[PDB]
């Protein structure tokens, strides 16, 4: 209660909604307990999801008696939000494809019989899922590929979500030789995910943990690349939490620091602090008789944790995106001048 | 040997209207090869390709798809050589689609003639392309008249007549249906003959007594759904006027 | 009839001034490449200027400035291409655009001087680092204004450039001094402002020019002296490293090899560092005076597609 920052409201854990109002799909219900049960995702994993899912519930149409479809597909497709609203708070992976989803619902014309429907929703929809996604992180494979040299390290952190891809090609696909170190974190153990993968294919990963951090460090060392999970408007990197602190000890030993994002991602918002706009998540998952049962029913105990953290843009060398490469002090000019308009 | 000329000239003269495809875009604009004169290539400016400024992120979506282009100017001593598609009409996109089409269905009936019976490709190519081209239009619809009307094969010799054969041999469906005559009857012979002396004149085969296997042959695929119930509905017919009885899968 | 590849037009005019400097010669020498050659076709006029540009960038590669100068040409040639004339008078038009680089590249060095003049104000003790000739086309202007300041040259070793200011602006008349490059710490706490002149500026504001300007930016930001470099316009490259260790020279700036018998042994180290954006603070163009955040935005610009 001295800080009272476990009462923020930004996220709500009321369950179960059991009203019969709208027709809900069924597999958009798969997908809400797909997402905020057991979090198997990043952040374009969640838009890829969400992109293909909206994909099957607009093939799915069931349009009424006396309604166009220009005039009712927004307010249903919404409250197919409403229920991932409640699921887990929404990525701006999520905001800027959906808020452009809506936009090209707007330009629809009244005179669709709904049979091409599906070919100018379904067939631009994929074209938002080639051309704003997949070769946009084409273009970051090929413009991130050029600056790493043969024989280096690279330390990740948690999930990647498009350099995945990234250490594949350069492993494989151009046979440099490479040693992926990936960290990760309780609870999500997610960096598990990408050293399965990476070994599997082939590479010399060796796992760690975020508390051992100092001694990934003081080995043979560069180049710490991060996923983003949004960068702000001034320049805050947005991310999985612990990625600040490794952020900051490699700036701090002075090796550089990278971050592979796309023009989707970038965010008209603003914050400087890092415990100011978050999401709070599930103080339950911080256990795994147990160890400690019931913080409730004790007074004075509490389990906080927290998914998304800030970088200050001192630490970052180089936010790379499918434009080019790029200072994070200057993510405005292309939020002004290629975000939307390209 | 792999492919070669189009119309005995080196180059696309002056405001022709071609196809190409995209290779690489960096500044100059594309790097496109003529698909008419395959192995050759040339380029294309930047405001050329539409009017708008093009995005890296739609570069990227374009190249390796062929499109239409016209020819702005040639160098005839240089490959060296500029395309054009802002200054291409509507119509002109597919006029010369159908122009490569009817190319790339005339380059394929002679590719293999030539790299299975192992000769230079280029020569009986342009002994074939003297007077079919220079008479009319070239080789798909003079080759769908040469295999009615033989005198465009004696009007040119080729050099071996195997290639000849060959492209004879190149430009020149079953729905099945297992019918159960189930009968129990006296006059069922009769009846099974006349039915068969109305669906086979299509293919009609004797399994046993009761099974019949017949192939009926579309042309549309669909068109062989007026035959098939045509078929069934005959068999319906006979039976009930003899005194058996027939079942249709 | 000349080629303009090497020498047989390139380095010729190098040496009858100079004052001109390396990437305003490779402009010179690029727009008379298609002067003259321009064979009335717009596809074997890139393809000339462009393998042009890479053979002039293998002839030298360690000049970076070179570089600068061989890419805005290309920058110049695409927008001049842009606003569409059809070829038939861009013959013409290009040509005729062609030496207002000569007539404007040329100029711009008192321009520079002409805003940047009002930097050093009254008994300002200056710190400059290595025969940046923009930096004196700034001090010569500020001398002639009849405004008081004192100078301080450090050495530029080995690239041996300190000992020419020393030789520059003496006779010009001003008190200086010539410091050795190892003494910038026990004197940067007395000096007001320092100024350095880069070869080539990143993607996000960055001095790619000599041994050790990364040393003297972070001993400015340590003594809290501001730190600005003026140069011009013909110095945007597209090279943004990382790093502070940029294109090698030959090998890795860390030899760890065996001296034969008696070669050269200064040489040994790297010879072009870098510096990241937060050590410069103000730099100078033909733009006006000019944050490092807006020439990362103005390189962000007219290098994207």
């Amino acid at each position: 209660l001295e800080q009272s920052f476990d009462n923020s409201s930004l996220i709500s854990s009321v369950k179960e909604l059991l009203l019969n109002k709208d027709l809900i799909h069924p597999s958009i219900l798969l997908l809400t307990s797909h997402l905020a049960h057991y979090k198997i995702v990043g952040s374009i994993p969640r838009c890829i999801a969400m992109l293909e899912v909206f994909q099957i519930v607009i093939k799915d149409y069931q349009t009424p008696k006396g309604t166009t479809l220009s005039r009712n597909l927004t307010s249903y497709l919404s409250h197919q939000i409403d229920l991932l609203k409640k699921a887990r708070p929404l990525s701006v992976t999520m905001g800027n494809a959906i808020r452009w989803l809506k936009q090209e619902i707007s330009l629809i014309d009244p005179s669709t019989p709904d049979k091409a429907a599906k070919k100018d929703l379904c067939e631009k929809i994929g074209q938002f899922a080639k051309e704003k996604i997949e070769l946009a992180d084409q273009l970051i494979i090929d413009n991130a590929s050029t600056q790493i040299e043969e024989s280096t390290t690279i330390v990740t952190y948690g999930s990647s979500k498009v350099l995945t891809e990234l250490l594949l090609h350069n492993a494989i696909s151009l046979k440099k030789n490479i040693k992926v170190i990936v960290v990760d974190s309780r609870p999500l153990f997610e960096g598990r995910k990408m050293a399965e993968t990476l070994r599997n294919a082939g590479v010399n990963v060796m796992y760690a943990l975020i508390t051992s951090l100092d001694t990934i460090f003081n080995m043979d060392v560069d180049y710490v690349f991060l996923g983003a999970h949004s960068i702000l408007s001034n320049g805050f990197l947005y991310s999985r939490a612990g990625t600040a602190m490794l952020a900051m000890s490699a700036k701090r030993r002075n090796i550089p620091v990278l971050v592979c994002c796309e023009s989707l991602k970038f965010s008209q918002r603003v914050q400087l602090d890092s415990v100011t706009f978050n999401e709070l998540a599930d103080p339950n998952d911080l256990v795994n008789k147990n160890i400690l049962d019931g913080w409730q029913e004790l007074p004075s105990l509490n389990i906080v944790n927290i998914l998304y953290d800030l970088t200050p843009p001192e630490y970052i060398k180089k936010v790379i995106t499918e434009f080019g490469a790029l200072p994070p002090s200057s993510v405005p000019v292309i939020l002004r001048e290629y975000k939307g308009s390209a | 040997t792999s492919h070669c000329r189009f119309y005995e000239n080196k180059y696309p003269e002056i405001d022709d209207i071609v196809m190409v495809n995209v290779q690489q875009i960096a500044e100059m604009g594309a790097y496109v090869k003529l698909l008419e004169y395959d192995n050759i290539e040339g380029m294309i400016l930047l405001s050329e390709l539409s009017r708008r400024r093009i995005r890296s992120i739609q570069k990227l979506i374009r190249v390796g798809k062929n499109d239409v282009a016209v020819v702005l100017r040639v160098d005839k001593e240089k490959g060296y050589i500029d395309l054009s598609k802002r200054r291409v009409s509507s119509e002109d996109i597919i006029k010369c689609e159908e122009k490569y089409q009817k190319s790339k269905t005339v380059h394929s009936i002679l590719r293999y003639c030539a790299e299975k019976f192992q000769i230079p490709l280029e020569e009986l190519y342009k002994t074939i392309a003297w007077p079919l081209s220079r008479k009319f239009g070239h080789a798909y619809e003079a080759f769908k008249l040469s295999i009615i009307d033989e005198t465009v094969w004696e009007g040119i010799e080729p050099p071996s007549k195997d290639v000849l054969d060959e492209l004879k041999n190149y430009i020149s469906v079953k729905i099945r249906a297992d019918v159960e005559v189930s009968c129990f009857s006296y006059e069922g012979i009769d009846a099974i003959k006349d039915a068969l002396k109305s669906a086979e004149d299509v293919k009609v085969k004797l399994v046993a007594a009761p099974l019949y296997v017949l192939t009926t042959q579309a042309l549309d695929k669909q068109k062989g759904i007026e035959q098939l119930e045509s078929a069934i509905e005959k068999i319906t017919e006979v039976i009930t006027k003899y005194g058996g009885v027939c079942n249709i899968t | 009839m000349s080629e303009f590849n090497i020498t047989e037009t390139y380095l010729r005019f190098l040496e009858e001034d100079t004052e001109m400097t390396m990437p305003i010669a490779a402009i010179e020498a690029l727009v008379t490449l298609l002067r003259i050659k321009t064979p009335e076709t717009a596809a074997e006029m890139i393809n000339t200027i462009k393998s042009s540009t890479e053979e002039l960038i293998k002839s030298i590669p360690n000049s970076v400035s070179l570089r600068a100068g061989c890419d805005i040409f290309m920058r110049f040639v695409l927008r001049n291409l842009h606003l569409y004339g059809d070829w038939e008078n861009c013959k013409q038009h290009l040509i005729e655009n062609g030496q207002l680089f000569v007539s404007r590249a040329k100029k711009s060095r008192n321009k520079i001087a002409e805003i940047g003049v009002d930097f050093i104000a009254d008994d300002d003790i200056i710190l400059v680092h290595g025969y940046s000739r923009a930096v004196f086309s700034l001090l010569n202007h500020a001398a002639n204004k009849f405004i008081r300041f004192r100078c301080v040259v450090t050495e530029s070793r080995p690239s041996k450039q300190g000992n020419q200011l020393y030789t520059l602006l003496e006779q010009k008349g001003i008190p200086v001094t010539l410091i050795v490059d190892s003494a910038v710490g026990a004197v940067i706490d007395k000096v007001d402002k320092v100024f350095v002149g880069a070869e080539g500026v990143a993607e996000s504001g960055g001095i790619i020019n000599l041994v050790g300007t990364y040393s003297v930016g972070v001993l400015a930001h340590n003594a809290r002296k501001p730190f600005y470099v003026v140069t011009e316009s013909h110095k945007f490259v597209r090279m943004f490293p990382l790093s502070s260790d940029d294109l090698p020279m030959a090998g890795p700036p860390l030899d760890f090899t065996r001296r034969t018998d008696d070669l050269e042994d200064a040489l040994r180290g790297p010879t072009i560092d870098y510096t990241a954006q937060e050590y410069i603070t103000a730099l100078i163009t033909d733009l006006g005076v000019l944050t490092p955040s807006a020439v990362s935005e103005e390189l962000i610009k007219m290098w994207y597609d």
